[PDB]
């Protein structure tokens, strides 16, 4: 008989980067509000 | 939609761009209405927004 001493399994396991990972980022816009005086289009009107 | 689209259309401005519409560039597209048109339709880099 011979004994797995030496020769023994290995199980693996990832060093996972996870904990120094950088987020995923979302863009939102930043509207110029109309809230805020923004301008209009000026429909024009004839006094005949 | 010609209601909405103004709006929609005032929107765009506001927010930096510089949209064409036939309702704006009246006097542009007066002088000729086809060639108006194939101005943005040849150009590869105007954006067409389609308003169903």
């Amino acid at each position: 008989v011979r004994e797995p001493g030496s020769q023994a399994c290995l199980a693996i396991d990832p060093l996972v980067g996870e904990e120094g990972g950088a987020a995923v980022a979302k863009l939102e816009p930043h509207l110029q509000p109309r809230g805020q005086p923004a301008p209009q289009p000026l429909h024009t009107l004839v006094l005949a | 939609t010609a209601m909405e689209v103004v709006k929609f259309v005032n929107f765009l401005l506001v927010n930096g761009f510089q949209t064409a519409i036939d309702i704006f560039e009246d006097r542009i597209r007066g002088i000729d209405i086809i060639k108006w048109m194939e101005r943005y339709l040849r150009d590869k880099t105007v954006m067409i927004i389609v308003a169903i």
